[PDB]
């Protein structure tokens, strides 16, 4: 089965691999068991030309697995900023809340990556989107005493 | 009728070195123990070469203070196999001094001590110096006392002892090491008397005008109030002649055990010329509270003994008519069991130490009260051990060094009964 | 009296070097070996973290351990590098690549016997040791891993000695990747479990400090190193010269640690300062700073927390009487702020040596239940994380099971419960 050979190929970076197995075939939106998609593990591991060629052949930009998570939130995660960028240019949905009630904003926020939540603020994230326990991102950066996050909110 | 001191820790090692200084100068003794001229023979004994060598034991579970001892002023005074030390201290735990760490010393120290006593004629017993707050002072003493009741079962075991001042302190579990000690030590000891050293302290700052007092501040002024109760030992005495009067006239019951000391006049030496104190002024200094070694109000409790003791230029009518004039006062109540005042005199002045801080006087006083007020002094530490064993507070550092957990309210409800000892009389 | 420090990973090995520089300088030993001091204080406890080989050289009792070698190269090419005894370079080859599961499990295992029998050696020499001294970072993964492997195999052999960590809190100010806060939960986990003391050093507030404090726009390691080793002298102040309080491993977490597994300490000190800046504070100033959150050396508030414990030592020629009455008066009007069952929980130490360049200094230990903010700071991160599976296959490659990586998280979370408990909790 392709799908599977996509996924890996996606997940590992090779990009050569990708281009031959989609020339023949392969589901570019394949999911392995969790619903994880070959776009969701070239954004989660940084395989920003990947995450373009995909893109361009007909991934959906917001597919979720099973836990709701979008490729935006786990770019977004990670810290990946070009990725977060070419999701958002391809319509990725700045707002996607997953099962935890995480939006990509919460995580970027969580973790630390400043550039990519002013680039999240600036397309329209959601600064009163709540998690399952009631927290903004606002609220984060006030918990946690992260004072150039919470800025960057207020901004 | 020899007595043997002994010293644990540093606050025991440190305190011994003034008492053994004045000691030395009160009998003529130079620091590598030639006399140029006995009483003095039940605290030194004599080499075959006019050598006088205090009857004295110093123990510590690390080195560092006595081995000042061994290298100071009076490193040929001592007998150099009773200056005593382990490598690794009890880390102001009483559970390391008591169980692990002490035990690793505690044969090696009751085998030197024995060697002492073979030395005697007449061992009356042992005078026994430390404090409650450290590891070593709190369960050293708390082991060796246990077992020299064991192989001294007839002697007397007097002590002296430090009871802590959180202005003045090494350790947060000091309550605990005082609690565990007390406990233990409290059937082993026939007589103790402790010395607060705040009070000492302020003392020091009040009377002496030093404004920064050090140890050696502090441990030369104990040692004149040591001095002043074992002088009577040293010396022709008719009052307190050998040790087992300490408990006749001053412990009527055995547990109720702790005197509170009062000495007056305490004189800075930079007033040489003060005009003399007259024997019913220092008298009188003696139920004034700030005088007194234990922060504690002798007017909210009850005299059950009360012995005088006085040093210099000292007529008995003139004690008498000073003892007649304070009886009268409503604030010294006795119990009704008791008969009254113990009055003994001995007619040297005390001695000034070179480098001391107090001004030569012609008359002093030394006052032992048995007064149920010192209860106060055991419901402070009470209370602060209470505060932390509620949440079992450090505790964990006892347990892991060979004590068990109970011992902590065994202790404590030892101590609630001693409480409740000086209540009831 | 003696202490065997050793320095693991590559901040390891940097924060260590510059300690063994600072306090070099301070006991006047210089880059050789040899004795140039100007007091006798300076060698009085030399002992404690010196051998003296022959001649009267002095040679640190520190053993330095890498994965990488690029660090002992780096370390040998520092003003002091020459003088650590050779023998007590443990190296390998490959790196961890900041996987922990490498570090303890993999290579750091196979590294680790070797660097164990450095030990043995140094201990056997000691007339009486006093225990161990660790600095490394968490959020690596030889420091981290093969830290914490070597605290276990340490704790095992020395079961009866100190284990004193100083460790390097991770944060996304100065982060490698995204793998640190599953690095860091790892390690917290068995800092919990085997070390008697560990001082909480946090990047966030290092970087926060420069950034913030000293105005420094891009801040470098060695800006944050600076603030590491200024610490650690302030800190190892009372072991290295003569004194009353505190002067022993074993007597500090006495005083310090109540519960055993509460013993992360919050570092401050003052005056903060840059590389290379230059009037002493008072008494009152550095009384006041000392206990300020701006001058803590964990991102945490301590007004949010209550203090269980606290050691100060002031550093200079200063009045005796001042420092009574300044830390006294801190407690009385910030009384809520301690714990009231347990009394006099607060102890101050004076050292007449000031520190490099300054006059006057002053260094807070905190035993604070705010430190929990740092720990649930930790865990939000590692939540996130390991909510999506991010990067595990690296841990689990190696051997490693999911399991292990909840067992570390509930236990993180139980240690912020137990803050918390003690926070709250009365005299009633
Ligand atoms: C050196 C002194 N003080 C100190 O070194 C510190 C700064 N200090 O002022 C304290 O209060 C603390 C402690 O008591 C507390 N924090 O509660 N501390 C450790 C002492 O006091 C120690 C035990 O005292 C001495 O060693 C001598 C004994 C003399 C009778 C008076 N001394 C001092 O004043
Ligand atoms: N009066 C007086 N008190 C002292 C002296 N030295 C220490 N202390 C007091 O003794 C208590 C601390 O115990 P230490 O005697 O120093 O401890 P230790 O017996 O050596 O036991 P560890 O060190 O724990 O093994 C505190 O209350 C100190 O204030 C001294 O020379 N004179
Ligand atoms: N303060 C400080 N942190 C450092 C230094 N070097 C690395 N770190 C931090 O340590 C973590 C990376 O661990 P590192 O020591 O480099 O990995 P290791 O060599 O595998 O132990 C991150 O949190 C970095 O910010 C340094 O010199 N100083
Ligand atoms: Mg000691």
């Amino acid at each position: 089965d392709l799908g599977k050979k996509l996924l890996e190929a996606a997940r590992a970076g090779q990009d050569d691999e990708v281009r031959i197995l989609m020339a023949n075939g392969a589901d570019v939106n394949a999911t392995d068991a969790s619903g994880l998609t070959p776009l969701h593990l070239a954004a989660t591991y940084g395989h920003l030309e990947i995450v373009e060629v995909l893109l361009k052949h007909g991934a959906d930009v917001n597919a979720i697995d099973i836990m709701g998570s979008t490729p935006l939130h786990l770019a977004a995660l990670i810290g990946h900023l070009e990725i977060v960028e070419v999701l958002l240019k391809h319509g990725a949905d700045v707002n996607a809340v997953d099962t935890w009630g995480d939006t990509p904003l919460h995580l970027a926020a969580i973790m630390g990556h400043l550039e990519i939540v002013e680039v999240l603020l600036k397309h329209g994230a959601d600064v009163n989107a709540q998690d399952k326990f009631g927290k903004t991102a606002f609220d984060i950066s006030i918990d946690n005493g992260n004072e150039d996050l919470a800025e960057i909110l207020q901004k | 009728r020899e007595c043997i001191s002994i010293h644990v820790g540093q606050a025991g090692v440190q305190i011994g070195n003034a008492c053994w200084e004045l000691y030395c100068l009160e009998h003529g003794i130079q620091p590598d123990g030639q006399m140029p001229s006995d009483s003095f023979n039940t605290f030194f004994s004599e080499t075959g070469a006019g050598k006088h060598v205090p009857r004295a034991v110093f123990v510590d579970l690390e080195p560092t203070v006595i081995d000042e001892v061994r290298t100071g002023t009076y490193r040929q005074l001592f007998h150099p196999e009773q200056l005593i030390t382990g490598k690794e201290d009890a880390a102001n735990n009483y559970a390391r001094g008591h169980y692990t760490i002490g035990k690793e010393i505690i044969d090696l120290v009751l085998d030197r001590i024995r060697k002492l006593a073979d030395q005697c004629t007449g061992l009356q017993g042992f005078l026994v110096f430390h404090s409650f707050g450290g590891g070593t002072g709190s369960g050293f003493t708390s082991l060796l006392m246990e077992r020299l009741s064991v192989d001294y079962g007839k002697k007397s075991k007097l002590e002296f002892s430090i009871y802590p001042a959180p202005q003045v302190s090494t350790a947060v579990v000091e309550p605990y090491n005082s609690i565990l000690t007390t406990h233990t030590t409290l059937e082993h000891s026939d007589c103790a008397f402790m010395v607060d050293n705040e009070a000492i302290y302020d003392i020091c700052r009040r009377n002496l005008d030093i404004e920064r007092p050090t140890y050696t501040n502090l441990n030369r002024l104990i040692s004149q109030i040591v001095s002043s109760i074992t002088a009577s030992l040293r010396f022709d005495g008719a009052l307190n002649v050998d040790l087992t009067e300490f408990q006749t006239n001053l412990v009527p019951y055995p547990r109720i055990h702790f005197p509170l000391a009062t000495y007056a006049p305490v004189i800075s030496a930079e007033k040489a010329y003060h005009e003399q104190l007259s024997v019913a002024e220092i008298t009188n200094a003696c139920f004034e509270p700030a005088n007194q070694m234990v922060k504690c109000d002798p007017r909210h409790g009850k005299y059950m003994a009360c012995c005088l003791l006085y040093r210099g230029d000292v007529v008995p009518k003139d004690v008498n008519a000073a003892i007649a004039t304070i009886k009268t006062k409503r604030s010294i109540q006795f119990v009704d069991w008791c008969p009254g005042f113990k009055v003994g005199i001995n007619y040297q002045p005390p001695t000034v130490v070179p480098g001391g801080d107090l001004a030569k006087v012609q008359r002093a006083v030394c006052m032992l009260s048995n007064t149920t007020a010192i209860a106060e002094a055991w419901a402070r530490l009470d209370h602060k051990f209470d505060l932390m064993y509620a949440k079992r507070a450090f505790v964990h550092w006892y347990v892991g060094e060979g004590m068990e957990e109970g011992e902590f309210s065994e202790a404590r409800e030892d101590m609630a009964a001693l409480e409740k000892d000086y209540e009831e009389v | 009296r003696e202490i065997v420090h050793i320095q693991a990973g590559q901040c390891g090995n940097q924060i260590g070097a510059k300690f063994w520089e600072v306090i070099s300088d301070e006991h006047g030993i210089d880059p050789s070996g040899n004795y140039v001091g100007d007091s006798d204080l300076q060698l009085e406890r030399i002992s404690v973290y010196y051998n003296e080989a022959s001649s009267h050289k002095y040679v640190p009792r520190a053993i330095l351990v890498d994965l990488e070698p690029g660090t002992m190269d780096s370390v040998r090419s520092g003003a002091f590098g020459h003088l650590f005894r050779p023998d007590n370079f443990i190296f390998g080859q490959s790196g961890a690549g900041n996987n922990w599961a490498k570090g303890h499990y993999t290579e750091g295992a196979e590294l680790v016997d070797s660097v164990l029998d450095v030990v043995r050696k140094e201990c056997e020499n000691c007339d009486c040791l006093q225990g161990f001294q660790l600095t490394h970072s968490l959020g690596g993964g030889t420091g981290s891993g093969m830290g914490t492997l070597l605290i276990s195999k340490v704790r095992e052999e020395y079961p009866d000695r100190i284990m004193n960590t100083f460790s390097v809190v991770p944060s996304p100010k100065v982060s490698d990747t995204v793998v640190e806060p599953y690095n860091a939960t790892l390690s917290i986990h068995q800092l919990v479990e085997n070390t008697d003391e560990t001082y909480c050093i946090d990047n966030e507030a290092l970087y926060d400090i420069c950034f913030r404090t000293l105005k420094l726009a891009t801040p470098t390691y060695g800006d944050l190193n600076h603030l590491v080793s200024a610490t650690m002298s302030g800190v190892t102040t009372s072991l290295r010269f003569p004194g009353q309080l505190n002067a022993d491993l074993r007597k500090l977490a006495v005083n310090m640690v109540p519960f055993p597994r509460l013993h992360f300490f919050m570092p401050g000190f003052a005056p903060l300062t840059a590389r290379g800046s230059q009037r002493a504070l008072t008494v009152p100033e550095l009384t006041q700073q000392m206990f300020d959150a701006k001058n803590m050396m964990a991102a945490c508030d301590p007004r949010h927390g209550r203090y269980l414990t606290v050691a100060t030592v002031f550093r200079g020629r200063m009045s005796m009487k001042e420092v009574d009455e300044q830390m006294l008066a801190i407690q009385s009007k910030n009384s809520s702020y301690f714990v009231e069952w347990i009394p006099n929980n607060v102890k101050v130490a004076v050292c007449d040596i000031p520190p490099r360049g300054l006059k006057m200094s002053s260094t807070f230990i905190g035993n604070s239940t705010a430190i929990q903010e740092l720990f649930k700071r930790i865990s939000e991160q590692f939540t996130a994380m390991f909510r999506r599976k991010a990067f595990l296959h690296w841990y689990t490659g190696e051997g490693m099971d999911e399991m292990e990586f909840t067992e570390a998280e509930s236990n993180m979370n139980d240690l912020v419960s137990e803050y918390q408990q003690y926070q709250d909790a009365t005299a009633e």
